[PDB]
């Protein structure tokens, strides 16, 4: 009752049915298909435990021994021989053929038999190239062994074995690996290194003597050489190579590796310099110069694999070199971080940085400049065509100070880590990347835990791991504040943003840093209104866009922030800027006027910046009441709202916004003499600019004057109520003039409904306010903007006005509740109900879910109730207060069977009826299957009755009615009867002749199919007249006339 | 017409006490038609109605017939094949 | 290739690994250093804060990782340079009312995964003392049994006839060993 | 010369890359060491798009293989036309993903972007006057789905002025078992969506009921789907590689073809359909391959052109055919007062002719539409994205490596916009 141990389960799974697949391969090498669906089974469970092949180790035994067995079968044909050599070449590449190998049969007698495969292997045969890439590395495991090959003697077996590696270390293939591999395995071996080694090394000196760089045979035969050399190199002795370490190396030197264009064969002479280098010293003699001259001349190669090749290089050389030689490597290495330098030859130094700080061969008094370059790599980004190069030198010095973090002692490493620690938390929480973030905040979480006594250390390493950093928006505004409450990191933060990021070449990187200015700057007050905001005054007069665009940002933000500040004191905003910033930022408007710098592709950030600031600053309750300043913004805005179709779409909507509320805020702040009055004059000025525009044939100018008017204060809409909203019904309306306006009539509905909000409700005030004397006005012109079905190029544009005007009725409605409710009348409440039910029973997913969102809103709506709801207790019933979340509109399944039970109440049996004929006779195969099924589920419940059937049947039939030659309605009511007809729903009828129904359905397709062109039309009319033949009588005969 | 006719048979497996009738039916026919064909054939409920196709070239293997929008030619239907109703 | 792979390389040849001691008993601690390390006092008493230490047994870079806090420790869980091998979690025996906050604890840090995960070790000290629970209660109280792809076991300790610990410290190292590094 | 650069992703990937340059090698008349051999003058004019000349007259594909697995890498190198790539090319791993897109965008994935770029920025630069790239991929493991992205936003900055096309592959449930599959489909169409100039969705449960069904296969295997797509894909890219009465290339393509930049979803389609045997029926007329190439039997995608709306149709004939036959075809069909009149045939379809037939074909039309009937597919997508979402099955496996739960939402609203903004394209006309 002690030890305890949890229960254990096998991590392979597929034991059994490897093990069936594996025994059944003798009946499945007959069939094709078997072949192919064997192997892809086969292959998928390997690639499981692909990312550890580890747990596969005790199940590599029995599979070898099952499949070896079927290999060494005399009587197998040679199709069953390879499909086995597939399954262990995969076996190989899943696992590795540095360990499974290793239970490959290597005995005397073995090699015979494994030499004899392959001499009978046919080369150019591409269906079949795993035998001879296996059959190689067999043979090298075979050559281990330690016995005399002379024991079991073109005509000796070691003559052919060479022959054979000859031929095979020249091919394309995969093979060529497997050369190396058996060419370095069995050269190196006692009995072999005294009459082939030599021989060997003058066949690689006339292929590296004789190949070039443009055939395509002489780069693989430098590959196959060179792969040869390093291999044999590595796995060799020092005193055998040793007498032939100079000749490979002047060999190589005239090939010239380094200036060619193959990025292989130069990794491969690094890997093959640095191995002749190592050899050369013992576990300072001529050449060892040369051999670290080219490191360092590869460690700045363009690919980083050569980078990373030279950066090993250097690390394994100066293990073995005396000190002197080493402090000069070092001092040659760090020498590279030069401004002439690229971003490649900075990566490659940090690499050998870390390479030496990880064996520790790295003097203290370099320490000095280690920390200088540290700090020059934090911060290194060069600005190349759209984007920026350098990212890479980030997370190599985050890599550097990890290792040296891991590698040094606290106490060794005391001055270090209190000179790099505010560097890396700026990265992690202010860097564009993820990467680079996450790098910097490991490196810091890691010196925190080595150093032990460190300040916030958990409070930061808490606040900000691997996965917070995650979330870019929140490192700027959340973690940054809480990070920066501390003293020590308040100021170097509000620098650095300033100085490197307002000016970022990306808009959104320029409004995270001005959102982290705004942030930041209450915890620095007297700091960031004495320092930064000259430094931003100064730099929004540069010739640059993006600075431009990014200081004006700031100089926005943080007045606003200076604001708030003085305002829990009551204090204005005069105390912390001086009038140097008041006259500074008067001068801003003009003088980007002045240059006329708003023209261009440039100028809409201006334009947008310039908002922006406006916006700020009104809210500010800046002291420039009555100043030509004012006069300009108004002046500017308006040229922005008038100028609209310049401005790409993409950015459109933005700054129409933008414009709209920088209008809203001046004429708030600025436009006021009296508490609750206005400037006659300037009022009536810009009433008449504003409703003079509503008529000019520019779109875009009536879109964005409308929420430039829907933005006006309720004092500056006194006594001139009535006349703004005459303005905004004429522009809702249609005319042949205007009929795809469809934007402009749906900004109009919106600026009505943000006047409404804003003016209120008071009794008698026509023209003040909105009462009952012109709440008819609105409620009428709302509902008529239900009705829009404009169809044009782009698509179905009615939805853009049916939402607007859903949306405006939904604030109107409660409205009235809170402020005179009796305002509310019975006929119109209702008719709004059924509109509502209507659009709720369409078929677009996200119109329906928002009208049935709007619906569940008015429903619920209890404080006070809404009255004039008809059925308001079975609709509370059918809707609970607890299914508003549970039920997913967007979702048809999840919709219409809810939705169908509407049909039940006699009032929404007309509207919901014409909404789900639509979506019936729609086009969407999924959405015309779940209105099918749905229908059938409350139509199989009103089938015997036949008082209930004959109020659907002339509903239906008033429907049909109503909308006559209107191809909108009538086809999907067509497609309606004829789904519905083929399910047999109306066979109560069919007992007596000529009932009432069908005399009625035959005339009203003889009317709809007259003299027409449409194909669907007619397939519709076609298809109703043959399914309407079951009604018996003067019925049948006349749709067998009409047929 | 006549061309495009498929003569095929139909056979049912629960109730195997029917004979397996043979019928032409146009090849441009939707599945919905012979579903409601057999409906009142068998007076069975259309609701619960399942179509199969088994062709004399792929024994062995039954290929159902659910989407009622498509026809017999989308779904590789020739002549000689035969229909199976499962209710 | 890149750093991950020359990372995953050294970690095979340096055989270094990371074992995350978490506890709160302030007692139980020190003879586990112990078996790390043949001092007694220097680097074997546990800290309040954080700190990160290195010691070698059985041929084994072993980097305990102790933490004192028992709460938010996703943080120590994972890293973008090195992950956790190891979780040892030390609690008390005679203690019902702080097995609660351990058993969520585990609960939310240990997830399930496709293949196999860190290896668990939960220690129980003081169980001479009356009201300690035997293993069948700490298995039923914590919950083992619906916690997968993570092999736990509990190894029981005191002052007087503990019956020692090496077996509950060897099979984790030989577990550990036997799941990323290879036998021969 | 418009020179294009092409990329290879994920096992699918890879082997759909080599098979359609197996495909096209054997069209332009190159042996397999790297010569030219063929008998026409027509064979070279355009020979400079998809190759580089080099010393001797050679011709290196213009293709780059990448992958965090080298099981596939070894199979290709090997393989009949493997030897003529370059092996500069190769950037392979070891470890892969497991079909997990954070461990392909976030965790191994972004360890070999860098190289990878070396290899693109090192063979644009080559280039005279490069047009765009290519990417061929698929959307169900995690290597093609998450790397694939990232390097194709990488392509998007470093080079905002090109142009981008992928083909990517639609799984389906009736060829793989995988669970989390939809959940990595998803975040990779989220960033379709914004980053991907033209689309080709290739359904494979299409491709499976039709060798199910008109092939009549026992066991479709992987082969028998990637013939048909190297044939659609050899298909599709012949008025980049053979010129015509129809002069375009790839940015006027994209400007015709894609009216509105959310909506580029096309589906191709190819006729006659054949297997892989070296057999043949007969010679097929041109209105029967018309009929057969427009109907929806022979569409790559479980989706019915019938109910939707076409927005722009390119059919491409390759044959030994006059261009007035086609015209006379195209005005006869089109007539209601003929008795050869169809309906589920549009009206507004570009036709262009090709002299050169396909291999083993003697006259074959491809189709090429913008059908708005991929919201079928997004909606069966959608079910499987909500049908697992809402449990949150296996959503730990996400967030344990650095992900966010609000990508998930992000992408399914994302989803839903493009759904309904497609059902409400659906309904248009123009009187
Ligand atoms: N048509 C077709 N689909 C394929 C082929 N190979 C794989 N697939 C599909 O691709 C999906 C699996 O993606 P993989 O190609 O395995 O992805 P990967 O990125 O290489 O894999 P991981 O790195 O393991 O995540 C499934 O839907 C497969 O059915 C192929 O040759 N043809
Ligand atoms: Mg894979």
């Amino acid at each position: 009752e002690t030890l305890a141990f949890g229960a254990a389960l096998e991590a392979f799974g597929e034991s059994a049915e490897t093990r069936a697949l594996l025994g059944r391969l003798r009946e499945v090498h007959g069939g094709g298909a078997e072949r192919e669906v064997a192997l892809e089974r086969f292959r998928v469970i390997m690639d499981k435990y692909q990312e550890q092949p580890h747990l596969l180790d005790p199940h590599l035994e029995w599979m070898m021994n099952l499949l070896l067995d079927i290999v060494q079968d005399q009587t197998s044909p040679a199709s069953l021989v390879h499909l086995a050599f597939k399954f262990l070449y995969i076996i190989t590449k899943v696992r590795g053929y540095k360990t499974f190998l290793r239970l490959f049969p290597h005995e005397v007698a073995d090699v015979e038999p494994v030499l004899d495969l392959v001499t009978i292997q046919n080369p150019k045969d591409h269906e079949a190239w795993e035998t001879r890439y296996m059959l190689l590395l067999w043979l090298s495991v075979t050559c281990l062994i330690p016995f005399d090959f002379s024991r079991l003697d073109r005509m000796s077996i070691m003559d052919r074995i060479l022959q054979i590696a000859e031929s095979y270390l020249i091919v394309s293939d995969k093979a060529r690996d497997a050369a190396a591999v058996l060419v370095s395995r069995f050269i190196t071996r006692p009995d072999v290194k005294q009459s082939k080694m030599a021989e060997f090394l003058d066949w690689s000196l006339c292929n590296l003597a004789r190949s070039s760089f443009q055939t395509m045979q002489g780069v693989i035969t430098m590959d196959g050489t060179l792969q040869a050399l390093a291999q044999i190199f590595k796995h060799g002795k020092r005193e055998d190579c040793l007498p032939y370490a100079a000749t490979v190396l002047r060999c190589l030197d005239g090939c010239r590796l380094p200036e060619s264009n193959q990025t292989l064969l130069r990794k491969l002479g690094v890997k093959l310099v640095q191995r002749l280098g190592l050899t050369f010293l013992k576990p300072v003699p001529e050449g060892v110069e040369r051999v670290i001259e080219q490191l360092l001349v590869g460690l700045k190669d363009k690919d980083t694999v050569v980078r990373w090749s030279a950066a090993k290089g250097i690390g394994r050389m100066a293990g073995r070199l005396p000190r002197a030689l080493a402090d000069d490597v070092v001092g040659s290495v760090l020498d590279c971080f030069s401004f002439q330098e690229t971003d490649k030859a900075w990566h490659g130094g940090c690499l050998a940085l870390a390479e030496l700080g990880r064996r520790g061969l790295l003097l203290p008094s370099r320490l000095v400049d280690v920390v200088a370059v540290i700090l020059k790599a934090l911060t290194y980004d060069e600005k190349r065509g759209a984007c920026s190069v350098g990212t890479n030198v980030r997370d190599a010095a985050c890599y550097v100070c990890w290792a040296f973090a891991r590698a040094y002692e606290p106490q060794e490493l005391k001055p270090f880590v209190t000179a790099i620690s505010s560097a890396l938390v700026i990265a992690a929480v202010f860097d564009r990347d993820i990467n680079c973030r996450r790098a910097a905040s490991a490196a810091f979480q890691e010196n925190v835990g080595r150093q032990g006594t460190f300040p916030h250390g958990i409070d930061i390493l808490t606040t900000a791991d691997y996965f917070a950093v995650g979330n870019r928006s929140n490192c700027f505004l959340v973690i940054s504040v809480f990070i920066a409450g501390f003293p020590e990191y308040t100021q170097p933060m509000i620098d650095h943003l300033v100085t490197m990021k307002i000016s970022h070449w990306d808009g959104v990187i320029r409004e995270l840093a001005a959102r982290a200015l705004h942030n930041l700057a209450q915890q620095a007050p007297e700091f960031s209104a004495t320092q930064v905001f000259p430094r931003l005054l100064s730099m929004t007069l540069s010739p640059d866009l993006h600075m431009r665009h990014g200081s004006i940002l700031a100089c926005a933000e943080v007045a606003y922030a200076l604001y708030k500040l003085a305002a829990q004191e009551n204090r204005p905003v005069t105390d912390h800027l001086d009038e140097q910033a008041v006259q500074g930022l008067k001068q801003i408007h003009q003088q980007l006027y002045d240059r006329q710098l708003y023209r261009g592709l440039g100028g809409q950030l201006m334009r947008q910046a310039v908002c922006v600031l406006i916006e700020k600053l009104s809210l500010s309750k800046m002291p420039f009441r009555g100043d030509t300043v004012i006069d300009g913004w108004q002046w500017l805005i308006n040229d922005t709202l008038r100028h609209l179709h310049l401005i790409s779409s993409h950015s459109r909507q933005q700054m129409k916004d933008a414009a709209v509320s920088a209008l809203a805020a001046l004429c708030s702040e600025y436009y006021m003499k009296e508490p609750g009055e206005a400037d006659p004059a300037i009022q009536e000025e810009l009433i008449t600019q504003y409703l003079a525009e509503l008529r000019n044939p520019e779109e875009m100018t009536r879109c964005g004057f409308s929420l430039a008017l829907g933005a006006l204060p309720g004092f500056l809409l006194k006594g001139r109520l009535q006349q703004v909203l005459t303005g905004l019904r004429a522009v809702t309306h249609t005319s042949p003039e205007d009929v795809s306006f469809a934007e402009s009539r749906r900004d109009g509905l919106k600026a009505i409904a943000r006047i409404c909000q804003t003016v209120g409700v008071k009794a008698g005030a026509p023209d003040e306010a909105v009462c009952g004397e012109n709440v008819s006005q609105i409620y009428c012109a709302l509902l008529g903007c239900m009705d829009d079905y404009t169809t044009d190029s782009r698509g179905d544009v009615g939805t853009w006005v049916r939402k607007a005007a859903m949306t405006s009725l939904m604030d109107l409605t409660l409205l009235l509740a809170r402020s005179q409710p009796e305002l509310i009348e019975a006929h119109t409440c209702e008719r709004i109900m059924c509109c509502v039910a209507q659009q709720a029973s369409e078929k677009i997913d996200r119109f329906r879910a928002h009208a049935a969102s709007v619906f569940l809103t008015l429903l619920h709506f209890d404080s006070p109730p809404i009255p004039h709801v008809p059925h308001r207790g079975e609709l509370e019933k059918l809707f609970p207060r607890s299914d508003v979340a549970s039920v997913n509109w967007s979702a048809p399944s999840q919709a219409f069977p809810r939705i169908t039970q509407l049909l039940g109440l006699p009032t929404y049996r007309y509207h919901v009826l014409l909404g789900l004929v639509v979506s019936l006779g729609g086009l969407t195969e999924s959405t015309i299957r779940h209105s099918t099924q749905s229908l059938f589920e409350y139509m199989k419940g009103i089938q015997s009755d036949p008082q209930a059937l004959g109020s659907f049947s002339g509903t239906l039939l008033q429907i049909f009615e109503d909308n006559l030659l209107n191809e909108r309605v009538s086809v999907p009511l067509l497609k309606t009867l004829d789904h519905v007809l083929t399910h047999g729903c109306f066979d109560i009828f069919t007992t007596e002749e000529d009932h009432p129904f069908a005399v009625k359905l035959l005339a009203l397709c003889k009317k709809e199919i007259k003299n027409s062109k449409d194909i669907q039309k007619l397939l519709s009319g076609i298809a109703v007249f043959c399914e309407m033949v079951q009604f018996p009588g003067d019925v049948r005969r006349q749709a067998l006339l009409q047929l | 017409l006549k061309n495009q006719l498929l003569t095929l048979k139909i056979k049912y497996p629960h109730q195997l006490d029917q004979k397996v009738l043979e019928k032409q039916l146009p090849g441009s026919m939707t599945i919905q038609k012979v579903k409601g064909l057999l409906s009142r054939l068998l007076k069975v409920p259309v609701s619960d109605l399942l179509l199969s196709y088994e062709s004399p070239k792929k024994p062995g293997r039954e290929i159902e017939l659910e989407n009622d929008l498509k026809s017999l030619q989308f779904y590789s239907v020739e002549n000689g094949d035969c229909l199976l109703v499962r209710w | 290739m890149g750093l991950l792979t020359i990372l995953k390389k050294m970690k095979q040849k340096e055989r270094e690994l990371r074992l995350l001691m978490l506890g709160l008993d302030n007692a139980g601690k020190t003879t586990i250093l112990k078996k790390f390390n043949g001092e007694d006092i220097d680097t074997i008493s546990p800290t309040l804060g954080f700190n990160i230490k290195t010691l070698e047994h059985r041929g084994f870079k072993l980097n305990i990782w102790d933490v004192g806090g028992q709460k938010s420790l996703r943080s120590y869980w994972r890293n973008y340079f090195e992950s956790t091998d190891g979780l040892i979690w030390v609690v008390d025996s005679a203690d019902r009312q702080r097995m609660q906050d351990c058993q969520r604890e585990l609960q939310s840090l240990l997830v399930e995964e496709r293949l196999a995960g860190a290896t668990l070790l939960i220690f129980a000290n003081k169980q001479d003392l009356p009201g300690a629970l035997s293993s069948n209660a700490i298995r039923e109280v914590l919950e083992l049994d619906s916690i997968r792809s993570h092999h736990w076991c509990i190894q029981g300790c005191s002052a007087v006839t503990g019956e020692n610990l090496l077996p509950g410290i060897d099979w984790l190292l030989d577990d550990i060993s036997s799941r990323i590094f290879t036998a021969d | 010369m418009r020179e294009i650069v092409h990329i290879q992703a994920g096992q699918c990937g890879n082997q759909i890359g080599a098979k359609f340059w197996e495909v096209i090698s054997d069209e332009h008349g190159i042996d397999p060491t790297g010569t030219y051999h063929g008998d026409s003058d027509l064979q070279l004019d355009r020979i400079s798009v998809y190759y580089n000349e080099a010393t001797g007259g050679k011709y290196v594909p213009r293709a780059i293989l990448v992958d965090l697995e080298p099981g596939t890498m070894d199979s290709v190198r090997s393989g009949p036309f493997g030897q003529i790539f370059r092996p500069d090319n190769f950037v392979f791993g070891q470890s892969g993903a497991g079909n997990n897109w954070a461990k392909g965008h976030y965790t191994e994935g972004a360890e070999l972007v860098d190289s990878v770029l070396d290899v693109v920025r090192k063979e644009a630069e080559s280039c005279d006057c490069l047009q765009g790239f290519q990417l061929t991929h698929s959307l169900g493991g995690g290597t093609g789905s998450g790397m694939g992205t990232l390097l194709i936003s990488k392509i998007r900055e470093e080079y905002p002025d090109r142009i981008m096309n992928t083909f990517s592959v639609v799984p389906s449930p009736k060829v793989s078992d995988t669970v989390v599959e939809p959940y990595n489909a998803t975040l990779s169409v989220h960033q379709l969506v914004e980053n991907t100039d033209e689309t080709y969705c290739i359904d494979n449960e299409a491709l499976y009921d039709i060798c199910f069904r008109t092939l009549k296969l026992t066991t479709p295997t992987y082969g028998d789907l990637n013939h048909l797509v190297s044939a659609t894909m050899s298909g599709v890219t012949t008025c980049l590689r053979f010129p015509g009465q129809l002069n375009a290339d790839l940015r006027k393509l994209a400007v015709n073809m894609v009216p509105f930049p959310r909506l580029h979803f096309f589906m191709p389609g190819f006729a006659p359909l054949t297997s892989r045997g070296s057999q043949q029926y007969r010679a097929l007329t041109v209105p029967e391959l018309t009929q057969q190439v427009f109907d929806a039997k022979n569409m790559m995608a479980a989706c019915d052109p019938r109910h939707g709306r076409y927005l722009t149709v390119a059919a491409v004939f390759r044959g030994r055919m006059s261009m007035k036959e086609v015209d006379e075809q195209m005005l006869n069909v089109q007539n209601k007062n003929s008795s050869y009149f169809v309906e589920w045939i549009p009206n507004n379809v570009k036709t262009a002719v090709c002299d050169i037939p396909p291999r083993g074909l003697k006259m074959a039309v491809t189709f090429i539409g913008n059908s708005t009937a991929i919201q079928e597919l997004f909606k069966r997508i959608s079910e499987q994205f909500t049908a697992m979402f809402r449990r949150k099955a296996f959503l730990h496996w996400y967030t344990g490596e650095g992900m966010d739960e609000m990508e998930f939402t992000e992408a399914e609203s994302n989803m839903n916009d493009l759904v309904s903004e497609y059902q409400q394209y659906q309904d248009a006309t123009a009187e």
